[PDB]
DNA sequence: GATGTATATATCTGACACGTGCCTGGAGACTAGGGAGTAATCCCCTTGGCGGTTAAAACGCGGGGGACAGCGCGTACGTGCGTTTAAGCGGTGCTAGAGCTGTCTACGACCAATTGAGCGGCCTCGGCACCGGATTCTC
DNA sequence: GAGAATCCGGTGCCGAGGCCGCTCAATTGGTCGTAGACAGCTCTAGCACCGCTTAAACGCACGTACGCGCTGTCCCCCGCGTTTTAACCGCCAAGGGGATTACTCCCTAGTCTCCAGGCACGTGTCAGATATATACATC
């Protein structure tokens, strides 16, 4: 079922949030840190936002099922990702 | 008649010198380090390369591409501890699979 | 006018590989790459000009910060390939 | 209106497939909206700083790439 | 106070060149001449904006005084953007004016901010700040009306946010005592050409 | 002949408490937290007149290497304090 | 004839850190207003962390300072101990932390 | 019980954990095989620098560890613990 | 055994390896003056060892405490499938904004005299560490 | 409902803070080159938007694969008491080399001058991308 997905996306290295969403998601959080002024962020940023924000969320995913199989789950439940930032800190 | 092909090496030797007189890090710089600092430089490059070529050639294409260098660093194990602390754009991951 | 270490990265492919080419972006990469190692070992063998207190960068410390920054067998490689470039640098 | 919804129900999943997660629970949507955010903040925070120092009011990608190679998260592709 | 405009007015200084930034504080009419006599105006320009916000902290502020200083910065700067003209036509007091089109413009979207100055040969300065009805209105993109109660002509400045022109065309109109909008090709960057081609007109037709 | 921050820590300590002691040792431990954050901070401020290609270091840029150094209300208080300091300074 | 930090209003000195920032070799230019902005910084944070420390000094029944002391009142707050993440106190010890 | 007193007693003071003398001569013999046939002259504050890092470092691995003994219903450590504990690291 | 699973080629599409012009940063030359490498020295910090004690570690033992394996109920999750909504292409406009080219000025290196602020050595005495004693707490 | 945990007091002891001598490094003051703030102009590349269109998400119905609590079993760490042992304290000798000073010398820095290399620009053309179609691998 699950198992001809994942060796598809293992192979593939294009992005997964859509570019739009992740703009406009972005835009919102960086109006709250500069006291309500706009930016113009270059085309080639928002790239590097997004790079590293799926090298972190897929990283964190990892570790965290790491840890879903040490307690004999298959589950990837809310408990393990909040326990799997305290670890590294 | 240049340093470069003098030391017989093929990183730039005078572009290295510049960057140590501008970088802000002694006030005076010797003539036997700079040399040296390329050579590192162009041996860490080639150790590079010759991973990323081979597992560009078992790919069966002729062209270099960055998952090519995300599977040479994660393969081999000395870059995996010199960069381990590197993510990579248009990187992937390597094919992880596991049970239960 | 804005310099970058391409051609340099390629005349060492097209050396140590016959026809391999190398794509306009993961050529980008090895930008990045090495103008970071250059950034480290350049940098912390600055660090060695101060707690000894001096004030020069010969080739000492930067084996020094060679034999510092890489692990084991990289590092024996590159301190003997070093000291072979810099004694037929020598006697020019 | 939703504004963190944008990240879909099959987004995440897509990123735990890549992970290689076999079945995802169900609070786990409303958990990694909650980090994603967080960490979103402490890059742009840091790189809405160093934009603000040269009196610039455009973003580049040098600046993200220092602020996170200043966090510790090293990015090498773009420049 | 809040702690967004402070940063407004500092940026809006920090665009004003030195060579008249006394004669804009003097023609904005804000603050105490003693309290111009106080701040140093020979060291450099990131510390005298300091010093007259930390003036500004203590007193008085607003939004409102904060877009009166943006006028009055955007009407001695007319080489820098370019304007539109309209007319009204198919059909008087400045004060019904300027609370009709203010209510109408409320009651149009939830979230805008207008200001006026009066200026002679019966002018208006309208400062309009569009947003939606979830988010603060943008104030670093205006939108700028030039109105005269005799003609029926009206300079408009472009901006980035379209989508409002129609919006605002038909609300000034309402506004006013109008029916019709036009829109001709008078695109230029200079006020006084745009002047000279309506009243050449207007005062010999 | 060898220097260090220990008269400085001991007079602060003296005015923000009346009587309150420091052993000889723990004030060891302040010398290697006052000789750290002034490398961090006149470190990393060093990095910005480079990344700008400028080659001074003004109050500016200190200021946004505490900015950038220190967590959110304790940088709040500190930008809030060294302007403090530096307009009592200049008015001389 | 007249100390720096007397003018300053401060109680770290300036001229040292001056020399040491031109000793350093951070920058070939040293502007004049700096290290006066950044004694003042270091100052505030000795003064918040023996402030902490000194609440806590009085809370074992004691006026002398022990490293015991510096590593509660780094730990306990939250703001110093994001700061001060990866640093080991000698003669240090653990928090009271259980379960 | 006796390990609930245990545990609020070591937690109180601030001693040394480990002996001195076999933790000397532990850092001599690893001193000795890199750069062999000299030996090394160390100061006396240096080895004991040298176990305070290293006695802060064991401590806040075992109790970084001990988390992943409470996650997965266990009360008692296992090296597959303190394994998993360095994997998720990187060290 | 139909559903993947790998391969032939279609062509088409654009990146890219390459060729040229060209501006400027790297090489040649050489003086000069501080950095330092070598030589000597003397003390001072470390190493080695004698010896005696005393906490501290090693070892059997048994007993409860906990880990592990099976298991039943069930519920929260994957999947199939029609819809409907929002994301991408791409195209236009089009103007704020990077940047960069002069200028002139405040400003910080650079340097001679000079003196007190801070560093090294010393000497208590109160703070404290430890040892012994009197007042609570759960099984 | 009494051995164990907490607070309290007395006494030695030893380092923390006050004090003096002093010296060298921070201050004051006058000089000059220049780094950078400041203004204005110019190209460019980012944002807003819109029409389409269509790929994917959304909502739901349902079957069922794990989550979890329970319970039985068996093994396996911890507390305890005895024996053994090496860590430590204090001393005493001694000596290897760490820190200091002198002195010459040499090697890198600055400035000038000359030109070969590395960068921006432009262009045919091969590498692959995706797409369709067809020969193997399999629960």
């Amino acid at each position: 079922g699950w198992l001809k997905e994942i060796r598809k996306l293992q192979k593939s290295t294009h992005l997964l949030i859509r570019k739009l969403p992740f703009s406009r998601l972005a835009r919102e959080i960086c109006v709250k840190f500069t006291r309500g002024v706009d930016f113009n962020w270059q085309a080639q940023a928002l790239l590097a936002l997004q790079e590293a924000a799926e090298a972190f969320l897929v990283h964190l995913f990892e570790d965290a099922y790491l840890l879903t199989l040490h307690a004999g789950r298959v589950t990837l439940f809310p408990k393990d990702v909040q326990l799997a930032r305290r670890i590294r800190g | 008649k240049s340093r470069s092909s003098r030391a017989g090496l093929q990183f730039p030797v005078g572009r290295v010198h510049r960057l140590l007189r501008k970088g802000n890090y002694a006030e005076r710089v010797g003539a036997g380090a700079p040399v040296y600092l390329a050579a590192v430089l162009e041996y860490l490059t080639a150790e590079i390369l010759e991973l990323a070529g081979n597992a560009a050639r078992d790919n069966k294409k002729t062209r270099i591409i960055p998952r090519h260098l995300q599977l040479a660093i994660r393969n081999d194990e000395e870059l995996n501890k010199l960069l381990g602390r590197v993510t990579i754009a248009q990187g992937g991951v390597l094919p992880n699979i596991q049970a239960v | 006018r804005k310099e970058s270490y391409s051609v340099y990265v390629y005349k060492v492919l097209k050396q140590v590989h016959p026809d391999t080419g190398i794509s306009s972006k993961a050529m980008g990469i090895m930008n990045s790459f090495v103008n970071d190692i250059f950034e480290r070992i350049a940098g912390e063998a600055s660090r060695l000009a101060h707690y000894n207190k001096r004030s020069t960068i010969t080739s000492r410390e930067i084996q020094t910060a060679v034999r510092l920054l890489l692990p084991g067998e990289l590092a024996k490689h590159a301190v003997s390939e070093g000291t072979k470039a810099v004694t037929k640098y020598t006697s020019s | 209106r939703d504004n963190i919804q944008g990240i879909t129900k099959p987004a995440i999943r897509r990123l735990a497939r890549r992970g290689g997660v076999k079945r995802i629970s169900g609070l786990i949507y409303e958990e990694t909206r909650g980090v994603l955010k967080v960490f979103l903040e402490n890059v742009i925070r840091d790189a809405v700083t160093y934009t603000e120092h040269a009196k610039r009011k455009t973003v580049t990608a040098m600046d993200v790439v220092y602020a996170l190679k200043r966090q510790g998260r090293t990015l090498y592709g773009f420049g | 106070m809040d702690e967004t405009v402070a940063e407004f007015i500092k940026r809006t200084i920090l665009k004003i060149p030195m060579n008249e930034l006394t004669t804009i504080l003097k023609a904005w009419d804000f603050l105490s001449e003693n309290q111009l006599q106080t701040v140093n105006f020979r060291q450099r320009k990131e510390s005298v904006v300091q010093h007259l916000i930390h003036l500004c902290e203590e007193k008085r502020a607003s939004i409102s005084d904060a877009a009166l200083l943006d006028i009055i910065y955007m009407q001695f700067h007319q080489h820098q953007k370019v304007w539109d003209v309209f007319q009204m036509s198919k059909g008087f007091d400045m004060k019904q004016f300027k609370n009709s089109f203010k209510k109408i413009l409320q009651r149009a979207l939830k979230n805008v901010t207008v200001s006026f100055r009066e200026t002679e040969e019966n002018a208006v300065w309208i400062r309009i700040a569009w947003g939606t009805q979830y988010t603060k209105p943008n104030q670093y993109k205006p939108t700028y009306v030039v109105y005269y109660s005799q003609t029926p002509y009206a300079f408009t400045s472009s901006s980035m946010l379209r989508r409002n022109t129609p919006l605002l065309g038909q609300a000034l109109t309402i506004a006013s005592k109008h029916h019709q909008i036009v829109k001709m090709d008078l695109r230029s960057r200079y006020l006084d050409s745009l002047k000279a081609i309506v009243f050449k007109q207007y005062n010999q037709t």
